[PDB]
RNA sequence: UAAUCUAACCAUAAACUAUGCCGACUAGGGAUCGGGUGGUGUUUUUUUAAUGACCCACUCGGCACCUUACGAGAAAUCAAAGU
């Protein structure tokens, strides 16, 4: 039964969106899934999105543009170290200067490159390209 | 001679058209092998494999020659066809002529690093087709190619310096490995990447800025 | 894409469609583009001048094109109410 | 962007609604759904004719823009169409085609008849996808009359009209046959009426 | 970039080249070391740089 | 016994393409002009071509063609009445000057409003 | 939310087999079987309101069937054998 709300709140995304929808609608909603989401916004990937509520965990319209090829999730959260970043990222992503893979870490969830300069590693959540 | 029949003939006849670009823009259809010779004159073949095959009719054994013919480029164009026919030197000839009507670009990219020309492909990329699977991967200065060797000859003729193969499935019918290393490079002008995200308007094409010519009496 | 020095480096840049914001490659043997005509104010046409609209392969198949039309083209002011957002 | 001398005529319509043109057929499909008004009591939908005609005056201004006015086609396989097809065609200059079309004529240029339009206008898409079909292949718009029963896969700007009766076949020819002229010039004044009797694009049988 | 390793490893791979004479004098990137050549360090023998220099009249007189 | 091979068939159908308007329903004549149009190896070929484009050629008066005819181009162009009426099918004054309609449709002309002399009737099931 | 409910027979039915099974999402089409909400529509008649049957439209649940295929497959084929 329902074990990850994340892991079909990404796969309700690219199914329609390889059919070429414009909007989407989630349920339920979640603190991991918004936060993930808002770092494919900083990035351009997605357009807006709104909350609904309805007093039990609020559903979610999503906004899409053109660009997702593919946005995942990754489900044991393993354990990266800091020197296994770059076997991650080597695997998981199409070119050297694109997508991106995001973690949770102890100083929030954050993309991969953002995780270089401020020197932390975590857990892994996903990636999007 | 050459008398262009198809409309976009005449107007590669008068010379309106120099490169193959514009072919490739409003993605037209072609069908007369003459118009890739006058805009690709640099165009070179070679053959991978011609094989007898037989055909029990009347119970008499008449053969055929099938043959696989690769023609490109060494910039960015490639082309591959094949073609059974009753005589081998016919085959040869009319196997040349599919493979010119079918000429495809190629996004060539780097790795890493933004030094002088492109070598590499931009992405990973692959197709498949049959059982065969082909897969295309970036690599570094000095790297070459690393391929089987029927398929290394053909990324030669795309002009790419370096790149990395991976290849499942039963490589050794060389007919379908080849028809999935091509839908691996096609591929190339496809996968929307970032700097590919900006907007610009749509231009018109050819085929009715110059409409009075190239127009039928 | 463009190198250090600064000049463009592909072959040439290719034609995104415009219902769906993809990218129309050399064998999308069904990539419509349509044009249509301004008008004068007598009431004639201009002989040159045109909107031009970009469709791609797989809106049409599916038969989704004609919608697509009429949500684009009513955002330019060709029609008024004959296509609806909140269905 | 289009004046008020392009809105609906109130003695346009009356021909419309003379015509029996808005009843469509018993059984929508789910792509046609914005055309339909109200369903009948007794079983019928009722068209909207002041969408059917915004989506007029939007076919005729794809059909000016083109330079060369042989370049447009018009199909019927029909009865009922092909002689409307043919006085749509004679006094504006379209290739017409009637009766059979014959397979493999927009590719295949070593056939006599082969064509290469910059568009392709069709009745109905049920029984005539052949023409359909083709287009596909070589980068041709269509434009069609759908009824409720139409397969609209592969085409563009849709004249939902009533393709069962016999007037009201004809008569969409013939007010885009008004239409088209009206833009090139080839008229004076919009506001006056067509001087040709309209019943003479329809068919008649002894 | 701007990571010690890569300047003290870097450096001297760049200058112990130089110091022979294969990577050109204007090639002093890294990057340019990956499309060095193999004859770019047969050139460099003593039976090749004693018949450029005009001693031996053919390359077996070396 | 006698059916004819199809370059009988065949040629027969372009000669009368070519030279439509010099042709005659006697044979006897156009016996002497394909001599002239045409060169015809033997003779008794030429007397089975022009057999049966005599043939062909009275098809022409009471049908259309297989060929081109420019009757299409001029005499179907006469047929621009093929009944004309002098008063339209859908003229109004057929129903005294008041459309008959159906009930909700008159909805459908009052929603984009306008102002016609229509007429409502009751509908059954 | 996980210890493993006359008789006996001889195989003499190409003797169709890499389906915790639960969960989310992804195109159409009409027939039928249960339960419910509607309706100026019918008609047994109490009356063309209603009980009453019908009829129409929606709705949640069932075993099946016909289309296509973007997809998947070595192919036959498959609304899952797809994502």
């Amino acid at each position: 039964t329902r074990s990850s709300v994340l892991a079909d709140a990404l796969n309700a995304i690219n199914n329609a969106e390889k059919t070429g929808k414009r909007q989407v609608l989630i349920r339920p909603s979640s603190k991991v899934i918004i936060k993930f989401l808002q770092v494919m916004q900083k990035h351009g990937y997605i357009g807006e999105f709104e909350y609904i509520d309805d007093h039990r965990s609020g559903k979610i319209v999503v906004q899409l543009n053109g660009r997702l090829n593919k946005c995942g999730v990754i489900s044991p959260r393993f354990n990266v170290k800091i020197g296994d970043i770059e076997k991650w990222t080597a695997n998981l992503l199409p070119a050297r200067q694109f997508g991106y893979v995001i973690l949770t870490t102890s100083a929030g969830i954050m993309d991969h490159e953002e995780a270089r300069r401020k020197h932390v590693s975590g857990k892994i959540l996903g990636f999007v390209y | 001679g050459w008398v262009p029949v198809t409309k976009l003939g005449r107007l590669v006849k008068a010379g309106k058209i120099t490169t193959i670009e514009e072919i490739f823009l409003h993605s037209l259809p072609v069908k007369e092998f003459q118009i890739i010779d006058t805009l690709l004159p640099g165009l070179q073949d070679e053959v991978m494999n011609i094989k007898p095959v037989q055909k029990q009719t009347r119970a008499g054994q008449r053969t055929r020659f099938k043959a696989v013919v690769v023609v490109g480029d060494s910039n960015g164009h490639v082309g591959l066809g094949i073609k059974t026919a009753k005589e081998v030197a016919g085959a040869i000839r009319a196997g040349i002529i599919i493979a010119k009507l079918s000429v495809i670009p190629i996004r060539r990219g780097y790795w890493g690093t933004n030094l002088g020309q492109p070598h590499s492909l931009a992405t990973k990329t692959t197709g498949k087709c049959g059982s065969v699977t082909v897969r295309l991967i970036p690599a570094p200065r000095g790297s070459g190619i690393v391929a089987s060797p029927a398929v290394k000859k053909l990324l030669q003729l795309a002009g790419v310096e370096d790149v990395y193969t991976q290849s499942n499935g039963k490589t050794r019918t060389l007919e379908n490995t080849l028809k999935a290393a091509f839908v691996a490079i096609g591929n190339t002008y496809g996968f929307l990447t970032p700097n590919l995200w900006a907007e610009q308007p749509l231009p018109v094409s050819p085929l009715d800025i110059y409409s009075d010519e190239a127009s039928a009496q | 894409m463009e190198n250090d020095k600064g000049q463009l480096v592909e072959l040439y840049v290719p034609r995104k469609c415009s219902a769906t914001n993809r990218i129309i490659k050399a064998d999308d043997h069904a990539s419509v583009q349509i044009n249509v005509a301004k008008v004068d104010e007598e009431g004639r046409a201009i002989p040159g001048e045109y909107v031009t609209y970009a469709l791609s392969g797989y809106v049409r198949s599916r038969g989704e094109s004609d919608d697509s039309l009429n949500r684009l083209a009513q955002n330019d002011g060709l029609l008024k109410n004959v296509w609806s957002y909140s269905r | 962007s289009l004046p008020a001398t392009f809105d609906l005529t109130p003695e346009d319509a009356q021909l419309l609604l003379a015509a029996n043109t808005h009843l469509g057929a018993r059984n929508v499909q789910v792509h046609q759904e914005p055309y339909v008004f109200n369903a009948r009591p007794d079983g019928v939908h009722v068209i909207n004719v002041g969408k059917t005609w915004e989506k007029l005056v939007l076919a005729a201004r794809i059909i000016a823009a083109i330079p060369n006015p042989e370049d447009v086609v018009a199909i019927s396989s029909r009865t009922f169409g092909q002689r409307a097809v043919l006085k749509f065609a004679a006094h504006t200059g379209a290739t017409p085609i009637a009766g059979r079309f014959t397979p493999g004529s927009f590719t295949n240029y070593i056939t006599r008849s082969f064509k290469e339009p910059r568009l392709v206008i069709v009745t109905d898409p049920r029984s005539d996808a052949q023409a359909i079909k083709e287009a596909s292949y070589v980068n041709i718009p269509v434009i069609a009359l759908t009824d409720l029963d139409s397969p609209s896969e592969f085409v563009d700007v849709a004249i939902p009209c009533n393709n069962r009766g016999k007037h009201s076949i004809g008569l969409i020819w013939y007010l885009l046959a008004r239409e088209v002229l009206r833009l090139r010039g080839a008229l004076v004044d919009r506001t006056q009426p067509w001087s040709i009797m309209p019943d003479l694009y329809f068919y008649r049988f002894p | 970039e701007k990571d010690p390793k890569r300047l003290f490893e870097g450096n001297a791979l760049i200058r112990r080249l130089v110091r022979v004479g294969v990577l050109s004098e204007d090639k002093k990137k890294l990057d340019y070391v990956l499309a060095l050549k193999v004859e770019d360090f047969l050139e460099r023998r003593l039976q090749t740089q004693v018949y450029k220099l005009g001693l031996a009249k053919s390359v077996h007189h070396a | 016994g006698r059916v004819r091979t199809k370059t009988v068939k065949r040629a027969s159908k372009a000669l009368i393409e070519r030279y439509y308007p010099k042709l005659t329903l006697d044979f006897q004549t156009n016996k002497r002009l394909c001599d002239e149009i045409a060169t015809i190896q033997s003779k008794r070929l030429r007397n089975k071509i022009a057999g049966y484009t005599t043939h062909l050629m009275k098809r022409i008066q009471k049908g259309p063609v297989r060929g081109i005819s420019f009757k299409l181009q001029e005499e179907e162009r006469e047929r621009k009445d093929q009944y004309v009426p002098e008063v339209s099918a859908l003229d109004l004054s057929r129903s005294n000057g008041v459309l008959n309609v159906d009930n909700q449709t008159s909805d459908l002309v009052k929603s984009l409003g306008l102002k016609l002399p229509l007429s409502v009737i009751n509908v059954s099931a």
